[PDB]
């Protein structure tokens, strides 16, 4: 009865990995006889050109598998197969004790793109990804299996030396409203276990939003510009799109600063600042809200003036 | 851990060249390769970056028509091609790499000296300098394009050696000289001309 | 595009005191509680080297004299005390918003004691090239300011000079001068006047003397 | 001249560790030889190792508990052969993308330093494993003077993480004088100590502005009304907001306030929401939205009142 | 990653009992181990947890006076001491384990059944059942206290088609349980049931 | 003290049909935008095992027939298609805030084709000197167990719904302290009641 044990190369005094990792398989304490040594990478055979064996006689035998750093750190599984007249010992890259892990988010279409523009889209997002693990795929599938249109895929280098993959999926206008659930599948070879996330239209009550617009009084030294504020509260659920309109046209997101929905004892605050020439042209600004429970056409707004 | 760039270049106005950058070791988390342009005596300019694992590219708006990055992760080599070269495009090109979870260049390249000129390569001429401590030197004049490097006996005489920056002669060629103080052999190497000349420092 | 500006452009610090350089940007390179400003420095011919990152952190294998501080738009680097090998060009860098950009750069000269140049002269064996050249060398002198004049038959007259960088060990500069009708004149000499010399010194030689 | 290298125990097929970790040190011209193990410099009990010599071939196996091997301790195989010593070291292989520690130190709220005049600082540590609950953080003052006694408490979070928070009281005069306090965190799992310092904010200080509003009567809320308050254009970000009704202060859990964020020009801004009742305004139709700030004038307090009708 | 608890236990009213829960293996990051009470056929009630690394505890408002959690880090073991035992304390007690960065439970224990009464610990009575003619034979467990009893067929050799009936209380205040197993009509081999009563430490076996 | 109230408390679904269980809460089980709602099921004699965590996430090794949806205050668990091994009691749990609390439980019954019991009478053992009438693998649980029709001299015991046969079993103990013994059985699947009789020897 042979005994199989595997040793490996020790890391550097500062924990660094050497250029080559060496898996030493020790098979000792077996009755002398015919014996075969084969190495297996993730179940399949590795060729013997990367191994050397030494036999002495009880009876003990050693074989040294020579791998590269890209191999051993590829999160694969290696097994020392000893065929003695089948005994085997396995080893993989020592996993992290406190791994950061991957996080992924899948949001829902904006009510503006779902009702006004009538071109709703959902988006799948993966953040905090290394340079490698940068081809991590994001494939789409539905709960019913019905066909999905083509999906976009973009990557953006962040400030903290990370990478964020984004995938946007358009959905049918009528199909998303009835109650389909869409899935995002995230997989990369370094990533061992597949990550799965899904989304659907919110299943709760529906309450229309309350819109209130106000203007800040003339503060000392602030005559060339004025601050406008809009308060929207008590709407269900948290899906909402807040916009500002001047001269019967919409303004970009950069002009205003809008908060995230927090639960009411939901409410949001937005802050748009105008210039002196802004209210001179048209002294009226529309704080438009797009919500599913609003009427007549999923839109409720109120105006505000400087004077 | 270090990086290795390509050799010096000589290009005609309006053509295109290819520069490389070789990274040592292996990093399983990956890295980003950047390119930084610098004229001798000017501020550093950021050309762009490219992710070798995916090939994604982002360029400085001022370089989008002139530079395009390429990389191959199979050999840890980074490339860059410059189109429509002018006299203002000639400079030295560093390759720096940004590591994972980093916001700073951790390893720099040796630098590739690129000169945009219509003239052809011209080889140097090495002459010695014949004269308590005395001195001995060697003069390498009239060469083009930059640069040309010199050494003393390939490490035999290291201390006391002074080699001045290249001086552009009025004829259009460069000129430089190296000296050494002793109380020896000069090793002049000019890669663009494929000429290696040796010169001994002895009175005559 | 963010624009960074350093001050000053050059300064000279002696051994024992602290050097200080500041760098101001067009935007706050802060973001979500992090600061993205770095400090490089390069010596002649070599690639740059990182000294301080994240505005207040030191890199691996950097002496404790180099330290940084600042946030938002003002940042400051100190070198205390300065050593002889610190003469270089120092840059600030921002890594918050594309495109990445650098500061102008601040050259550092090492203030040391006065040193007079050792004068040697070298005649043109190489005369078979068809043209002659005379080189006068001034090795290991401080400061950079020095004058060299050519005397042809004890008279001044086609010359180009080069100056090496300030050495990191000797902390001194060196100067070369190439003086390119040669056989039609008798005696050549190299007139050098320097602040380290009490009297102007001149080395001379006659053609083909021995 | 001897040669020394170390081999460790391989991980499980699923990347897991064995209960113990064994390190074999392999050692030339025969003569005098002996092997010694060092744990981060300190010498270990020789009873922990079992040596073997074959004539030569000499080796020694040291068995470690997974607790100390994963504690990132460095182990050295010190071999003295017929004269001088020769050393090889080894530590646990570094994780690829670790999480590390996360610590935060907060400035005193202006309501405690200016209105109550008893400021307090806090050393907060977020997101760590349960076994790192014994992580003891130690306070220290840069001036060298001894620190008062602090409070420690651990908290089990939603996401299955732990949070050890340590609040430190400070002297009013000492804080404004420009003192720097440092929090020092230690644990056997971390070979090096983590430290972070905080001090008073020095720079341009601007005064805050208050605008209060009362929402009109909405048809579906006969007995309730919402009150809003906007504060803006103040520097720096340190601030504290309170609501007042009938000469008493409402609890912080009564109003939903946001965190400061910078304006498009100069200053920050904060919104605040307050849901009061019909009986709340019938007793006294007056509600004050006060704020405490450094540059707030005159007594670091500024407020305005609002009525619903 | 397995949790094993103490066996069955019996206690007198007003006494105290301590139940153990040991975790197999060494988990580096740490873990909270809770305890869950399940009354006979009623809701699942949450008691509290403890972090053995530091000993910090949080109890429910109901069990704050009835339960006391203790743990030792070196042996990966936790304890829950129940004071003032009453008939309301006669229930099943599980030790569940929450892992690091989990908003749920990951591993559960087998459970420790506690019977609080004044009756005496009594061994069971095993009487076979006679097969007269798909053949069927059974075993009868009579007059034992307290519950439960561990029954096994052929010392674990035959497990398919076996029915172990729940215990029913007899008129004299004692328990009765029955177990049967169906075999082909030829039946050739032997069928033996092994009974074990953990509280009284008695083990018997009878043949069909 | 968040309380969970799941409905219904007991239901029966055909094999291959769709099972639906609701779990209502007194307070939002959501915090930080995330839902802290879990789903377990309890086999007889065993502790519960996690089926779905965070409402809409399945645990490692759970079939694809289980799907959970909802947030806030109303939650739902769906099983499609139902198999014979799902016979257990389902409990919903919230980890939003201490103390963690479970629902009342929902016992799911697997409906199938009706089956008749195999009746057998066992005379008492001579070692005591206790009649046993066994009904094995029948469905549903509705069953009615000296030619003297009696009452009060026997006890009953029933097993759980089997995890692979989805059938019930019953045990009856007719006691006789120290000549003709028999057992009558009537069932819905059987056409007429049958009797197993044995001798006084
Ligand atoms: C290194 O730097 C990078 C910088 O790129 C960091 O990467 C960021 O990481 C954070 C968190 O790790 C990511 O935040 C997540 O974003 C999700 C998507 O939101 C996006 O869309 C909205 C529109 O709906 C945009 O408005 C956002 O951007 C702007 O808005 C924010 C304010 O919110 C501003 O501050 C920004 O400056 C932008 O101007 C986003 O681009 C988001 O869904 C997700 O939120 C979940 O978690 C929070 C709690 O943190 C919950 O409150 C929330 O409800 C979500 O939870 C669930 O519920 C919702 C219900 O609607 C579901 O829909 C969700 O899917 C979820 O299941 C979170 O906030 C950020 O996107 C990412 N940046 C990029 C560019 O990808 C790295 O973290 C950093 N590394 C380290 C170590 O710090
Ligand atoms: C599992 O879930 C838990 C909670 O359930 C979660 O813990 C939370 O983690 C976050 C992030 O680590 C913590 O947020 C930090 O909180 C500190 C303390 O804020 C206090 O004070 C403010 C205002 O006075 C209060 O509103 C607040 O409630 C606290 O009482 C903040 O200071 C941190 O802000 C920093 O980052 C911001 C954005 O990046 C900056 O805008 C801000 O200025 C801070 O910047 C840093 O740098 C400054 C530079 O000078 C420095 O001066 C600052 O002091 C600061 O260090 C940050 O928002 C939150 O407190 C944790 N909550 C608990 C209960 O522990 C875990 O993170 C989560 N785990 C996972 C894996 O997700």
């Amino acid at each position: 009865p042979p005994t199989v044990k595997i040793l490996q190369s020790s890391c550097d005094g500062g924990g660094h990995f050497p250029p080559t990792i060496q898996l030493l398989c020790l098979v000792s304490g077996y009755t002398p006889g015919t014996i075969q040594i084969t190495w297996l990478e993730d179940g399949q055979v590795m060729d013997v050109d990367l191994s050397t064996a030494s036999t002495t006689q009880l009876a003990s035998t050693q074989s040294e598998l020579t791998l590269s750093q890209k191999h051993w750190l590829s999160d694969r599984t290696y097994t020392c197969q000893v065929t003695y007249q089948t005994f085997e010992d396995s080893t993989k890259k020592c996993a992290d004790s406190n791994p950061r892990g991957v996080s992924a988010y899948l949001s829902r279409p904006s009510p503006f793109d779902l009702f006004i523009r009538k071109s709703p889209t959902i988006t799948c997002l993966v953040v905090d990804l290394a340079p490698s693990k940068g081809t991590v795929q994001l494939t789409w599938s539905r709960a019913s299996g019905k066909p999905v249109n083509h999906s976009t895929r973009k990557e953006e280098k962040q400030r903290n030396g990370t990478l964020t993959v984004t995938s946007t999926l358009p959905v049918g206008t009528r199909d998303w409203i009835e109650g389909e659930t869409y899935q995002c599948r995230v997989t990369h070879p370094h990533l061992p276990r597949a990550l799965m996330r899904s989304t659907t239209k919110t299943s709760g009550p529906r309450a229309a939003p309350e819109v209130y617009a106000f203007a800040t009084p003339e503060w000392p030294g602030s005559r060339d510009k004025r601050t406008l504020a809009c308060l929207i509260q008590n709407f269900m659920p948290e899906d909402i799109s807040v916009q500002w309109l001047h001269n019967e046209v919409q303004l970009p997101d950069a002009r205003h600063s809008t908060t995230q929905p927090r639960k009411t004892k939901f409410f949001v605050f937005s802050r748009l600042e105008v210039t002196r020439a802004e209210w001179e042209q048209k002294d009226e600004f529309i704080c438009r809200a797009v919500h599913e429970a609003a009427s007549p056409s999923q839109t409720v707004q109120r105006a505000v003036s400087v004077n | 851990v270090q990086l290795q760039q390509s050799g010096a270049e000589l290009a005609k106005p309006g053509a295109s060249v290819m520069l490389s950058c070789k990274a040592s070791g292996y990093t399983f988390n990956g890295y980003w390769m950047h390119w930084v342009k610098q004229r001798p005596g000017q501020d550093l300019e950021w050309i762009g970056y490219i992710n070798p694992t995916t090939g994604h590219t982002e360029y400085n708006q001022k370089f989008k028509d002139k530079a395009t990055l390429t990389a191959d992760e199979s050999s840890n080599t980074a490339y860059i091609e410059l189109s429509s070269l002018t006299s203002d495009d000639s400079a030295v090109y560093y390759c720096a790499r940004q590591e994972y979870r980093h916001s700073w260049f951790a390893y720099w390249g040796q630098g590739t000296l690129v000169t945009v000129s219509a003239a052809s390569t011209k080889g140097p001429s090495v002459f010695p300098l014949a004269p308590g401590t005395a001195a001995l030197g060697c003069l390498v004049k009239d060469y083009f394009p930059e640069p040309v490097t010199v050494s003393w006996n390939s490490g035999a005489l290291t201390s006391g050696v002074h080699t001045f920056p290249a001086v552009l002669q009025s004829s259009g060629l460069y000129s430089l000289s190296s000296v050494v103080t002793v109380p020896y052999i000069c090793n002049v190497n000019h890669k663009p001309s494929n000429t290696k000349v040796d010169k001994k420092a002895e009175p005559k | 595009d963010i624009v960074l500006t350093q001050s000053p452009a050059s300064l000279a610090v002696s051994l024992g005191q602290r050097a200080t350089i500041s760098c101001k940007a067009s935007q706050s390179v802060d973001y979500d509680g992090d600061t993205y400003m770095n400090w490089y420095h390069q010596k002649p011919g070599q690639p740059p080297k990182l000294l301080i990152y994240a505005a207040s952190n030191l890199d691996s294998g950097i002496p404790a004299r180099f330290s940084g501080s600042g946030s938002g738009t003002d940042f400051t680097l100190n070198i205390h005390p300065v050593e002889e090998e610190d003469a270089a060009t120092y840059y600030c860098q921002q890594t918050n918003e594309d495109p990445w950009t650098f500061g102008g750069g601040t050259k550092l000269e090492i203030k040391r004691t006065v040193a007079a140049p050792s004068v040697f002269i070298f005649p043109p064996e190489q005369l078979k090239s068809g043209t002659a050249s005379v080189v006068c060398l001034l090795n290991n002198f401080y400061p950079r300011e020095a004058k060299v004049q050519w005397k042809v038959d004890n008279a001044l007259q086609n010359s180009q000079e080069s100056v090496t960088e300030q050495d990191s060990k000797d902390s001194t500069y060196s100067l070369s001068s190439t003086l390119t009708d040669y056989e039609k004149h008798k005696v050549y000499a190299c007139e050098v006047t320097h602040q380290g010399l009490s009297s102007p010194v001149t080395k001379s030689f006659n053609r083909g003397e021995c």
